[PDB]
RNA sequence: GGAACGAGGUAGAUGAAGAGGUCUGGAAAGGCCCGCCAUAGGAGGUAACAGCCCUGUAGUCAAAACUUCGUUCUCUCCUGAGUGGAUCCUGAGUACGGCGGAACACGUGAAAUUCCGUCGGAAUCCGGGAGGACCAUCUCCCAAGGCUAAAUACUCCCUAGUGACCGAUAGUGAACCAGUACCGUGAGGGAAAGGUGAAAAGCACCCCGGAAGGGGAGUGAAAGAGAUCCUGAAACCGUGUGCCUACAAGUAGUCAGAGCCCGUUAACGGGUGAUGGCGUGCCUUUUGUAGAAUGAACCGGCGAGUUACGAUCUCGUGCAAGGUUAAGCAGAAGAUGCGGAGCCGCAGCGAAAGCGAGUCUGAAUAGGGCGCAUGAGUACGUGGUCGUAGACCCGAAACCAGGUGA
RNA sequence: UAUCCUUGGGAGUCAGACUGCGAGUGAUAAGAUCCGUAGUCGAAAGGGAAACAGCCCAGACCGCCAGCUAAGGUCCCAAAG
RNA sequence: AACAGUGGUAGGAGAGCGUUCUAAGGGCUGUGAAGCCAGACCGGAAGGACUGGUGGAGCGCUUAGAAGUGAGAAUGCCGGU
RNA sequence: AGGGCCAUCGCUCAACGGAUAAAAGCUACCCCGGG
């Protein structure tokens, strides 16, 4: 690329609509604003309370183990390194949405009941 | 950056005050008043031109209506008789130019008179 | 990736996945603006209706203040504010642009590889004669991997030239000069960062 | 407690290479044609645009005297560790009790906590306090004595330097003998005003006149450059001269149109126009204007949708079930590296416990609510609105605090 | 004949006026008021009603010294018996 | 290429011209730049050129980019008449 | 302890889509935006 001919991308730039400069462009005199220019949420009652300590573990579609090399020593500190989980919080929960493939050692805080059998069917271990 | 922009208002205000050259009085030196007259000048020119097309047709009638009145025929018995007797789409302004002569203009009246009877 | 080798008086193969990429010239337009905006400084501070050493008394149309902006001294309701004109690209977009500007000059027979660029002293006469041998009439670039003081001090006066290290090449350096001399040892180190 | 040693600061010294040739010019720094130095083509001057014309810059070296930092001697002062386990202390109107207040994001409440007064009042290693009223359990920690640098905040100033800053209605109120001239008893308010030329070479003399101010002559490249003086616009005031004008009712124009008078970015030209037709100024505001509804004496300058931080939306770009770093450090106040703390997404429902491709509701495996099933975000950039900030400009009466005046 | 639904972005408007139909208030008084249907004006010039925001006729992209018609008209001002 | 269309305020969308500065190249200028004054030229508009006179040292083109961005109206302000 | 979640009470809020728990005239020589 040379520095003379810097053609931008089409539609990547736009000129500013400058408001109030002359009647020909539109927005001429009144500047696009025209001449002389209980709510609902204060009728809906509040909803119980909130818990001071909710424990939300990291959940991963059963389908996250379908893209891994071999079901062995699948510890959460390897889930967090490769980054299938973006952040370890309280615990790592496994969900039973999806189909499994081979056997893979799983180490999780909790387990769904439908998620428990699908690793127990492929040949994996569920160590909590 | 600050943009002064004093040099672009000289050239724009001159181009109005050239178009107002020849007007009476203070209406050809003052920008506040000449700009009110170049506007009403262009607006009057649009109407003048449109009225000029319907005027000259008003002129060509009153010469045909006199040149035919030498032979007893009025304009009505002429125009109406020239659209049935024969095929002569002679234009109002085109026929008025040939109305000056006795002979060429009367040659149509005689033909229309024969078709009128 | 088949540029020839030069050596003062007197062909190699570079990473084709670095120096032989098809360019993406949209990524070279926005990348230049991000490197040019930072250059500017933005130190223009104008005065306002409240920062003028002026009155607050209604003097006598209405005109409740003397230094209101429709008067003769003291205006600029909005004016230029000293801000920051430097935004950030995502990292791969910064990485893609340096590959695109280098690969473009491979095609145009513009890059020239040297072997280690050894000088005798910091003389400009010896450096000026070296430029004639390589026929670089307008601006150039000299990229050296170890920041030799000799070459750097011998090419700081000639107007079109500009010396710099290999860990500090960026977009407006290479896009501005249209000829560039690299030491062959520096060709490795640009591949390692990207 | 003192002297050495080194680095600076406050004054400076040194410093490379063309009268190149020729043209035009009042004058070469320009053109044309030829060289040179460069750790030095950053600047500023010079009769017009200098790399080699000066003053300078890079570089290396310098301060007797003052200081500002460090390095070093001298000087100055100087016990630590066990082991026991018999008695003492370990910081009192104090910790806490009541009343009344006040401050913590918290408005006296469910409410610790802190600090005031006001009244009472302890305990002291087997001891004491805390862990959001309170009580047991349990972990951490010793109150009521005092000291302490660094990393941080802002600058009237002082050198060195920058601008996608302004260039005389701007920029500070002030480029000029400016907080001055003036206004006010006073507190206070508060302007206007830049440019001869490369130099004074700033008009000897002669003429008119009382002098001003002229007309010649001289200087000068230019006197149309002669002291408020570069350039010199428009309003306004005039003097010449082509064509109309003393029976004519007119938002003053436009279209038709002779007649005379001129020759042009040569073109279906230019300037006037006797006479005929049509024709209720401009902006604002209103159901609506010619209005007697509002505004402008005219000319010239100045004079109104901005920027931060958020929110959302479209387009472009990068990567994509994964994208992205912040502060900070190394870097010409720059790009770029490096930083994986954090954020958004990848699956929800429920008040929550919770369970989960479903889950709440309910005797319910019913019905229904929501949700997948049918899945694309994210980071930057432009742009469109909405927020919060004086928020688009201009425009009150009053209010409070601190002051000046019989 | 070619429109209208859905989501999404941006709005403006919220005392309308009079002319042709049956009322109400009023005195079937009012360029009065308030209704409802249609029109025009609002935001629409051109032709006609002597002049006329709303009535009758018709919708202006711009040129032309072209033609045919609409309402209304044809002694003269003023085109046409 | 044939058919259809083009009144218009609030308001929505799209395409453009100018001004100062900055970056890249390319190039006018003392044999006369900006500015100022005329003129019967060119473009659908905002606007561009070209000769002539004054002027006596700077300016412009192409592609981009940033805005203190474009005046006839404020019982606007300052100057001049 | 206290709150959530269901059953249930207290409103003439009567200026009934409910400005706060709480609230009168007054004065013109009147201050001021408007006919």
């Amino acid at each position: 690329m040379k520095l003379h001919e810097l053609k931008p991308s089409e539609g990547s730039r736009k000129t500013r609509n400058r408001v109030g400069r002359g009647i020909g462009s539109g927005n001429g005199k009144t500047a696009g604003k025209g001449h002389k220019g209980m709510p609902l949420f204060q009728r809906l009652p509040k909803r119980g309370f909130t818990n001071i300590n909710r424990k939300e573990y990291a959940v991963v579609n059963l389908d996250k183990l379908n893209g891994f090399a071999e079901g062995t020593e699948v510890t959460p500190e390897l889930l967090l390194e490769t980054g299938v989980i973006s952040k370890l919080n309280a615990g790592v929960k496994i969900l039973g949405n999806g189909k499994l493939e081979k056997k893979l050692t799983v180490k999780a805080n909790k387990f769904s009941a439908s998620a428990k059998e699908a690793v127990e069917a492929a040949g994996g271990t569920a160590e909590v | 950056p600050r943009v002064k922009g004093g040099t672009v208002t000289r050239k724009r205000r001159k181009k109005v005050l050239k178009l107002a050259k020849g007007y009476f009085g203070s209406k050809h030196t003052l920008y506040k008043v000449a700009n009110q007259q170049v506007m009403k000048s262009g607006n009057y020119a649009f109407r003048d031109r449109r009225q000029k097309k319907r005027d000259f047709r008003k002129l060509w009638i009153t010469r045909i209506n006199a040149a035919a009145r030498m032979n007893g025929l009025s304009y009505s018995r002429l125009m109406h008789g020239l659209k049935l007797s024969g095929i002569e789409v002679n234009r109002k302004m085109l026929a008025d130019l040939a109305v000056n002569d006795l002979t060429a203009f009367n040659q149509l009246a005689d033909a229309a008179k024969a078709q009128l009877n | 990736p088949k540029v020839a080798l030069y050596n003062q008086n007197g062909d190699i193969e570079l990473n084709a996945s670095v120096f032989g990429i098809e360019p993406n010239e949209s990524v070279v337009f926005d990348a230049i603006l991000m490197q040019r905006a930072s250059l500017r400084q933005g130190t223009h501070k104008v005065k306002n209706r409240s920062e003028v050493r002026g009155g607050g008394r209604k003097p006598w149309a209405r005109q409740g203040s003397i230094r209101s902006p429709q008067w003769r001294g003291g205006g600029v309701v909005f004016g230029p504010t000293p801000r920051s004109y430097s935004y950030k690209l995502p990292k791969k977009v910064r990485r893609l642009a340096i590959k695109s500007v280098l690969s473009s000059k491979v095609i145009d027979n513009n890059i020239i590889v040297l072997e280690d660029l050894t000088l005798d002293t910091a003389k400009t006469k010896e450096m000026a004669a070296i430029l004639k041998g390589l026929s670089v009439e307008k601006k150039a670039l000299i990229v050296t991997a170890d920041a030799n003081e000799a070459v750097a001090l011998s090419a700081r006066n000639i107007p079109g030239v500009t010396v710099v290290e290999a860990n500090g090449i960026n977009v407006l350096d290479v896009v501005n000069h249209e000829k560039l001399l690299i030491t062959k040892a520096a060709v490795e180190k640009v591949e390692e960062v990207l």
